C-alpha cells in the first residue's frame, strides 16, 4: 500500500486531470459510479495507489480539485465521470485569478490555500504509507501556476520527506490565451526547480504540432491536445498502477532519473500516434522508432540538440520482451552519441501486459535530456522581450509584487539554462 | 599425484589430491555513526524549513 | 551501422584500417571511452580485457590476443620454448638462448657459462649476442665477460643467444639480411600468412672480424638509415620484396623461395601459435580476439631458417599497407561484422 | 552438530532464500507442512540436516532462517506461498517503505530504526542453538536494502557474535536484469563496509546466470524465477557439506581454511555443470571427465572472467551423484595436461574433492533436467578481480561528475564515504594484482 495523492488546480489542471481519471478508470475497470466491472485481477492489484475503497466495494479517486473560479469544476462535476470524485474534495473560490500569478500565489490563492491543505491532510491521514503527491496544472495561467506552486510549497513544508511530482503544461504563443503567460511560466519554473522531485514538461506547441502535422487535425482544440496528455499521463504512471519492479514507486523513479537535484524536468513521449490505417498492427521496431522520434515528443525540443542523462521506456501489451530488448539496445547502440557516457546503462526498459484501451500495444517515453533547455530558453526570451519594457507589469505590482522578484526569477531560469549547458558538453 | 585424507561414509566420500608441493568497530562507535548521519539529516531539514519560513 | 573505437593513435596499421572502415560508410567511430562499441583497436599496454564482452546485445571484438605477450617478449619467448613440450629445449629452429637477469636484481647465468665453456674448449665459434625488449641497446661479443658485464650495467631482463656467424649473404654486396613475415590470426584462430614479406637488408658488407661496428650485423631499418653509408644503394630503402628475392634464389642458388625458406617459415609460425592456442584462444569467451604478428627470421648459408623474435604490434612496409590493411578488414573484421580474389593470405591449416 | 542461521535481506535475498529452502526440503524429504517422515527422532535430534532445521514437538522441521525486507510485498509471497507453513511470523520481518535503491537510506535512515528488531529476531534463533557456527547472508549488491542494510547488519553481528563465522551469497549487478542506475555506487559502498566482517563471500553475477539460462536452458527472456532456481542449485551444492554426512567443509570455519588463505581475498569463483534443459528430448549423460572439464569453461562460471590469466589459491571440487574417486583423479590429470592452471607459489597445487552420492534434486516443473552426476567447482582465482575492475570503472565514471551523490548525502551519508570506499576497492584490486601477476 503506497498511496499517491492527486491534485489538480486551475482550468487546464482540472480539464487534463478529469480526462486522466477518465482514462485510468477505464483501464482499472472502474465505472463512472466507482463500481468495479473488470475481468482481470491485475486491475485491482495496485488499485489503492490512486483509488480509495469506500463502503460497498466503491473506489473513490484520491483526487483534490482546486480552482479560484467555479466554472471549470462545475463542468467536471457534470462531466462523464464527474460523480466518481469525492464531493468534499472540490475546493474552489469565486474571484478567479485573472491569468495572474500574483493573484494565485499571493492574494486570491492565499485566502483559499488553507482549506485545500485541510483536504490534503485528510487524504494523507488515511494512507497506510503515502508515497507522495502529483499535481496537474498549467504554468501560463494564474491559479494552476500561481496557486499551484503555492500549494507545492506548503505541501513540502508539511510533508518534507514525501515525493512531489507534477505534470506541468508549458505555454506557447501558438496556443496562447494571454500575453502574460511567459511571466507566469518564468515565476512558476523557479518554484518547480526548488520544490518538485519530478516534473513532466508538456509543451502546448508540441501538442499542437502533433495534432496538426501528425494526427492531421485541421483545427486542433484544447480537447484534442488533452487527449494526448491523457494518453501520456496513463503511460508514465503505468509503472505505478500495475505490478512491476522498475520505477515501481515515486522515490525509486526519482533516484534512477535525477542525477542532479535541479535537473528533474522530463520530456515525455507516446507511440503510436495514428491518424484516422488506424487498424494496422504496429511492430516493435516501429513502436521504438516512433517513441524516440522527436515528432512523438511533447516538450517541443529536438533531442538531437542535447544529450539524454537518463531514459525510461514502458512497453504495454502482449509482445516479445526479447524483441523489446533487441530494439531498445539497437536505438542506444545506433545513436550512442546522444547518451552521456558518464552514466552507464542509463536507458531502462519496463514491460506491462495490459495495453491502453483500443490498442494492441504502445510505448511511453520518459527522457531527462539537456535539450529541455531550449524550452526554458524560449520562455526566457519571451519574458525578457516584455520585461525589458516593463510591459504588463502593473497587473502584478498591483498585487503587491515588486520588480526585483521578476529580475530574480529571470536570473534563476537563466542559471537553470546554464546548468543544462555544462552537462551537454 | 597423491591422494590423502580419504574419508568414506554411507552418503559419500572426500579426499585431497596434491599435484605439486608449494615453493572492529564497537557497539558505541556504530551508534555514533548512525546518530551522526541522523543529525546531518536533521540539520538539512532544519535549513529547508528555515528557507520555507522566509 | 557498426561502431569502433581507437585507443592507439601511434598505430600506422590500424590508422589505415580505421580509415578503410570509415570509407565503407557502414562503420562509425566513437570516442575512445565510449563502451558501446563493436570493435576495439586497443592500446599496446595494459589493454583492459576484463571490461570486454559485458555489453548486452553487442558482439565485441578486439585486435589483440590477451596473453600473446608470452610470444612477443624476448625473455618470455625463450622461457616458452624451453618449457613447452610442443617446442622442447631441443627445438632446431630457435638459436640457443638463455635468460640473464642483471646481478642487481629463474636466472640462467651458470647454465649459459657451461655451454659457453664447452664451445671455447672445442674450438667452435663462440660469438653470442645480448639484447632485451627495453631497447631502441645491443652488444655482440665473443667474450662471455663482456656480455655479462654489459647486462649488469643495465637494470632490465636480458637474453643471451647464439649469434648466427654463418648468415646467408646476398650478392653483390656480401651483406646480411632478415625476413619479416606478417601473420594474421582471426577470432576462429585461423593462421593466415600474408603472401608478401620483406627482406630488411644491410647495405654494408658483412664483416666477421669486427663486431664493434654493428651497422653490417644489425639489419634494423632504423640503424641502416642512420649509421649506414650505402643505404638504398642496392634496393630502395634496404627493402627487397619476395619477387626479387625469389628470382635471386633461382639465379644464384638454383632454388625457390618456397622450397628453400618458406616451408620452414610456415612450419615455425604454426608451431609457435598452435603452442599457445589453448592459453589465448577466445573460442568460448564472452568476447573475440584477433591480432597481427610480425615474425622475424634469419637465414644461414645452409638455407636453414631461424626464428629471431615475434612482434605483437608490427609495422608494415610502405608499399604493402593498402593490401595488408584491406586484408585485415576482410578476414578479421568483416568476418564477424559482415558488410551490406584470390586471397592475399596463405591459410596454414592445423588441428585445433 | 552445530547450527547455521540463514539471513535473507532485500528482494534478491528473500526470493533466492525462498528458492533455496524449497530445494532444501525436496532434498531432505521435508513436506510443505514441515513434516519429515524419515526423521525417526520426533521433536529433536542432532543430525546433519539439523544444522539448518530445528524441530517442534509436533514433528515440524523449521528452517533456521530470518527474512528481512524494508517493504512487505516480497516477503508477503513467503507468508502465503507453498511453504508458508515452514516459517512462523517471527521469522519474517518487513517494513513499510523500501530504501529506493539508495545505500544510505537502507544503511542509515531506515537501518537505524529496524536494526535492533532484526537482531532480536536473530537472537531468538540463536537461543535455540546448542553450538551456533555462524550465519549465511543472502543479499544483492544493487538494492538499497541488500547493500545498505546488510552492511549494517554485518557490523552488528561481528559485535554481538564475535567468534562466529559469516558467509555471503551476493548478487553482482547486471544491466540485463536491472533498472537501477546507481547500483555500482551501492555495490562498492557495501563491499567496503562489509569486507572486514565477511569470512567468505560467493558472488553470483546476474549476467552469468542470465546467459546460462538463455544458452543452456533455451529461455529467450529469463525471469527471476528461472534465475533463482538455478542459483539455488549452486547454493545447495555449496551448503550440502553442512547438511549431509561428510568430511569436507563440515563447518563454516573449514570454508575459510580451504578457500581463503588471505583474508581480504575471500571471493571464490563458482563454476557449475552440467545445466541441461528439461524440455530436451533426452540428453546424453555426461561423464566425470566431461563435467569436470566443463568447470574450466567460462560459459558455466558464476562470474564471467578468464581464469587462464589469473592464479589459483585454492580449489574444491564438489560432486553430487554417480562419481567414484578413481574417475575424478583421471579427469583431473587429463585437465592439467590441457588447461592453464597456475597456482600461487605459496600454496600447494592440489584439489580438495567432495562426493555426495545423491544426484542433484530438481524442482518438479522446473527448467533443469535430472542428471546422473553434477559438479560445482569452488576456486579462489585472482581472475575474479576482473569483476571488481568493471564495477570500479562504472563507479569512477559517475562519481567524477558527482552524479546521484545528492541522494546519498540527503540521507545523512557524507560524501567522503564515497572516496573512502573507492580507495578501499583500489587497494583490493592492488592485492589481487600482487598475488596473481608477475
Ligand atoms: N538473481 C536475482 N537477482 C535479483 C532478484 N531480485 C532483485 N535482483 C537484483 O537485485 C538488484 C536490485 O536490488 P534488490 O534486492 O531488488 O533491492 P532491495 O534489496 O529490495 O532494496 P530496496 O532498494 O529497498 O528495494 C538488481 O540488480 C536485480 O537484478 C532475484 O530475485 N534474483
Ligand atoms: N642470434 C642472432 N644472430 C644473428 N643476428 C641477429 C641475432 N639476433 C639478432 N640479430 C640481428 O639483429 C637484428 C634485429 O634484432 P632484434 O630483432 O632482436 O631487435 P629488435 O626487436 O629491436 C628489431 P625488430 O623487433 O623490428 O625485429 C636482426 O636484423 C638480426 O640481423
Ligand atoms: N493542454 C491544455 N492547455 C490548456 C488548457 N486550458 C488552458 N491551457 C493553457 O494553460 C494556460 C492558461 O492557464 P489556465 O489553466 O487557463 O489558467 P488558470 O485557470 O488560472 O490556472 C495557457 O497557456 C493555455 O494555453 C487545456 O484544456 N489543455
Ligand atoms: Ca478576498
Ligand atoms: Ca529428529
Ligand atoms: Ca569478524
Ligand atoms: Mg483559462
Ligand atoms: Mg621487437
Ligand atoms: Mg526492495
Amino acid at each position: 500500500m503506497r498511496e499517491i495523492v492527486h491534485i489538480q488546480a486551475g482550468q487546464c489542471g482540472n480539464q487534463i486531470g478529469a480526462k486522466f481519471w477518465e482514462v485510468i478508470s477505464d483501464e482499472h475497470g472502474i465505472d463512472p459510479t466507482g463500481s468495479y466491472h473488470g475481468d482481470s485481477d491485475l486491475q485491482l492489484e495496485r488499485i489503492n495507489v490512486y483509488y480509495n475503497e469506500a463502503t460497498g466495494n466503491k473506489y473513490v479517486p484520491r483526487a483534490i480539485l482546486v480552482d479560484l473560479e467555479p466554472g471549470t469544476m462545475d463542468s467536471v462535476r457534470s462531466g462523464p465521470f464527474g460523480q466518481i470524485f469525492r464531493p468534499d474534495n472540490f475546493v474552489f473560490g469565486q474571484s478567479g485569478a485573472g491569468n495572474n500569478w500574483a493573484k494565485g500565489h499571493y492574494t486570491e490563492g492565499a485566502e483559499l490555500v488553507d482549506s485545500v491543505l485541510d483536504v490534503v491532510r485528510k487524504e494523507s491521514e488515511s494512507c497506510d504509507c503515502l508515497q507522495g503527491f502529483q499535481l496537474t496544472h498549467s504554468l501560463g495561467g494564474g491559479t494552476g501556476s500561481g496557486m499551484g506552486t503555492l500549494l507545492i510549497s506548503k505541501i513540502r513544508e508539511e510533508y518534507p520527506d514525501r515525493i512531489m511530482n507534477t505534470f506541468s503544461v508549458m505555454p506557447s504563443p501558438k496556443v496562447s490565451d494571454t500575453v502574460v503567460e511567459p511571466y507566469n511560466a518564468t515565476l512558476s519554473v523557479h518554484q518547480l526547480v526548488e520544490n518538485t522531485d519530478e516534473t513532466y514538461c508538456i509543451d502546448n506547441e508540441a501538442l499542437y504540432d502533433i495534432c496538426f502535422r501528425t494526427l492531421k487535425l485541421t483545427t486542433p482544440t484544447y480537447g484534442d491536445l488533452n487527449h494526448l496528455v491523457s494518453a501520456t499521463m496513463s503511460g508514465v504512471t503505468t509503472c505505478l498502477r500495475f505490478p512491476g519492479q522498475l520505477n515501481a514507486d515515486l522515490r525509486k523513479l526519482a533516484v534512477n532519473m535525477v542525477p542532479f537535484p535541479r535537473l528533474h524536468f522530463f520530456m515525455p513521449g507516446f507511440a503510436p500516434l495514428t491518424s484516422r490505417q488506424q487498424y494496422r498492427a504496429l511492430t516493435v521496431p516501429e513502436l521504438t522508432q516512433q517513441m524516440f522520434d522527436s515528432k512523438n515528443m511533447m516538450a517541443a525540443c529536438d533531442p538531437r540538440h542535447g544529450r539524454y542523462l537518463t531514459v525510461a521506456a514502458i512497453f504495454r501489451g502482449r509482445m516479445s520482451m526479447k524483441e523489446v530488448d533487441e530494439q531498445m539496445l539497437n536505438v542506444q547502440n545506433k545513436n550512442s552519441s546522444y547518451f552521456v557516457e558518464w552514466i552507464p546503462n542509463n536507458v531502462k526498459t519496463a514491460v506491462c501486459d495490459i495495453p491502453p484501451r483500443g490498442l494492441k500495444m504502445s510505448a511511453t517515453f520518459i527522457g531527462n535530456s539537456t535539450a529541455i533547455q531550449e524550452l526554458f530558453k524560449r520562455i526566457s526570451e519571451q519574458f525578457t522581450a516584455m520585461f525589458r519594457r516593463k510591459a504588463f507589469l502593473h497587473w502584478y505590482t498591483g498585487e503587491g509584487m515588486d520588480e526585483m522578484e521578476f529580475t530574480e526569477a529571470e536570473s534563476n531560469m537563466n542559471d537553470l539554462v546554464s546548468e543544462y549547458q555544462q552537462y551537454q558538453d | 599425484m597423491e591422494v590423502i585424507e580419504l574419508n568414506k561414509c554411507t552418503s559419500g566420500q572426500s579426499f585431497e589430491v596434491i599435484l605439486k608441493p608449494p615453493s572492529d568497530p564497537s557497539l558505541e562507535e556504530i551508534q555514533k555513526k548512525l546518530e551522526a548521519a541522523e543529525e546531518r539529516r536533521k540539520y538539512q531539514e532544519a535549513e529547508l524549513l528555515k528557507h520555507l519560513a522566509e | 551501422m557498426y561502431t569502433f573505437v581507437v585507443r592507439d593513435e601511434n598505430s600506422s596499421v590500424y590508422a589505415e584500417v580505421s580509415r578503410l572502415l570509415l570509407a565503407t560508410g557502414q562503420w562509425k567511430r566513437l570516442r575512445k571511452d565510449n563502451p558501446r562499441f563493436n570493435l576495439m583497436l586497443g592500446e599496446r599496454n595494459r589493454l583492459p580485457f576484463g571490461r570486454l564482452g559485458h555489453e548486452p546485445g553487442l558482439v565485441q571484438l578486439v585486435n589483440y590476443y590477451r596473453g600473446a605477450d608470452k610470444l612477443c617478449r624476448k625473455a618470455s619467448l625463450v622461457k616458452l620454448i624451453k618449457t613447452s613440450p610442443e617446442l622442447s629445449e631441443s627445438c632446431t629452429w630457435f638459436p640457443e638462448s638463455y635468460v640473464i637477469y642483471p646481478t642487481n636484481l629463474t636466472d640462467e647465468r651458470e647454465v649459459f657459462l657451461a655451454a659457453y665453456n664447452r664451445r671455447r674448449e672445442g674450438r667452435e665459434g663462440n660469438v653470442w649476442i645480448a639484447k632485451s625488449s627495453a631497447g631502441a641497446g645491443i652488444l655482440i661479443s665473443s667474450e662471455a665477460s663482456e656480455l655479462l658485464d654489459f647486462i649488469d650495467e643495465q637494470g632490465q631482463v636480458h637474453v643471451i643467444q647464439k649469434y648466427l656467424e654463418k648468415p646467408l649473404l646476398l650478392e653483390p654486396g656480401h651483406r646480411k639480411f632478415d625476413i619479416r613475415s606478417w601473420v594474421l590470426v582471426d577470432h576462429l584462430y585461423n593462421i593466415y600468412l600474408y603472401r608478401e614479406g620483406v627482406l630488411r637488408t644491410s647495405s654494408e658488407p658483412y664483416n666477421s672480424a669486427n663486431f664493434q661496428d654493428k651497422t653490417c650485423h644489425l639489419t634494423n631499418h632504423c640503424i641502416q638509415k642512420e649509421y649506414s653509408k650505402n643505404y638504398g644503394r642496392y634496393e630502395e630503402g634496404n627493402e627487397m620484396f619476395f619477387e626479387e628475392f625469389n628470382q635471386y634464389l633461382m639465379d644464384a642458388l638454383n632454388t625457390t623461395l618456397e622450397n628453400s625458406i618458406l616451408l620452414q617459415i610456415k612450419h615455425i609460425i604454426r608451431s609457435c601459435l598452435m603452442c599457445i592456442e589453448p592459453a589465448i584462444s577466445t573460442k568460448h569467451l564472452h568476447y573475440q580476439s584477433f591480432q597481427l604478428f610480425g615474425f622475424d627470421f634469419m637465414v644461414d648459408e645452409e638455407l636453414k631458417v631461424w626464428l629471431i623474435e615475434v612482434n605483437g604490434a608490427p609495422a608494415c612496409a610502405q608499399k604493402l599497407y593498402a593490401e595488408l590493411c584491406q586484408g585485415i578488414v576482410d578476414v578479421a573484421i568483416s568476418s564477424v561484422f559482415p558488410l551490406a580474389p584470390t586471397s592475399i593470405f596463405i591459410k596454414l591449416h592445423h588441428h585445433h | 552438530m552445530r547450527e547455521c542461521i540463514s539471513i535473507h535481506v532485500g528482494q534478491a535475498g528473500v526470493q533466492i532464500g525462498n528458492a533455496c529452502w524449497e530445494l532444501y526440503c525436496l532434498e531432505h524429504g521435508i513436506q510443505p507442512d514441515g513434516q519429515m517422515p524419515s526423521d525417526k527422532t520426533i521433536g529433536g535430534g542432532d543430525d546433519s540436516f539439523n544444522t539448518f532445521f530445528s524441530e517442534t514437538g509436533a514433528g515440524k522441521h523449521v528452517p533456521r532462517a530470518v527474512f528481512v525486507d524494508l517493504e512487505p510485498t516480497v516477503i508477503d509471497e513467503v507468508r502465503t506461498g507453498t511453504y508458508r507453513q515452514l516459517f512462523h511470523p517471527e521469522q519474517l520481518i518487513t517494513g513499510k517503505e523500501d530504501a529506493a535503491n539508495n545505500y544510505a537510506r537502507g544503511h542509515y535512515t531506515i537501518g537505524k530504526e529496524i536494526i535492533d528488531l532484526v537482531l532480536d529476531r536473530i537472537r531468538k534463533l540463536a537461543d535455540q542453538c546448542t553450538g551456533l557456527q555462524g550465519f549465511l547472508v543472502f543479499h544483492s549488491f544493487g538494492g538499497g536494502t541488500g547493500s545498505g542494510f546488510t552492511s549494517l547488519l554485518m557490523e552488528r553481528l561481528s559485535v554481538d557474535y564475535g567468534k562466529k563465522s559469516k558467509l555471503e551469497f551476493s548478487i553482482y549487478p547486471a544491466p540485463q536484469v536491472s533498472t537501477a542506475v546507481v547500483e555500482p555506487y551501492n555495490s562498492i559502498l557495501t563491499t567496503h563496509t562489509t569486507l572486514e566482517h565477511s569470512d567468505c563471500a560467493f558472488m553470483v553475477d546476474n549476467e552469468a546466470i542470465y546467459d546460462i539460462c538463455r544458452r543452456n536452458l533455451d529461455i529467450e527472456r529469463p525471469t527471476y524465477t528461472n534465475l533463482n532456481r538455478l542459483i539455488s542449485q549452486i547454493v545447495s551444492s555449496i551448503t550440502a557439506s553442512l547438511r549431509f554426512d561428510g568430511a569436507l567443509n563440515v563447518d563454516l570455519t573449514e570454508f575459510q581454511t580451504n578457500l581463503v588463505p588471505y583474508p581480504r581475498i575471500h571471493f571464490p569463483l563458482a563454476t557449475y555443470a552440467p545445466v541441461i534443459s528439461a524440455e530436451k528430448a533426452y540428453h546424453e549423460q555426461l561423464s566425470v571427465a566431461e563435467i569436470t572439464n566443463a568447470c574450466f569453461e567460462p560459459a558455466n562460471q558464476m562470474v564471467k572472467c578468464d581464469p587462464r590469466h589469473g592464479k589459483y589459491m585454492a580449489c574444491c571440487l564438489l560432486y553430487r551423484g554417480d562419481v567414484v574417486p578413481k574417475d575424478v583423479n583421471a579427469a583431473i590429470a587429463t585437465i592439467k595436461t590441457k588447461r592453464s592452471i597456475q597456482f600461487v607459489d605459496w600454496c600447494p597445487t592440489g584439489f580438495k574433492v567432495g562426493i555426495n552420492y545423491q544426484p542433484p534434486t530438481v524442482v518438479p516443473g522446473g527448467d533443469l533436467a535430472k542428471v546422473q552426476r553434477a559438479v560445482c567447482m569452488l576456486s579462489n582465482t585472482t581472475a575474479i578481480a576482473e569483476a571488481w575492475a568493471r564495477l570500479d570503472h562504472k563507479f569512477d565514471l559517475m562519481y567524477a561528475k558527482r552524479a546521484f551523490v545528492h541522494w546519498y548525502v540527503g540521507e545523512g551519508m557524507e560524501e567522503g564515504e564515497f572516496s573512502e570506499a573507492r580507495e578501499d576497492m583500489a587497494a583490493l584490486e592492488k592485492d589481487y594484482e600482487e598475488v596473481g601477476v608477475d
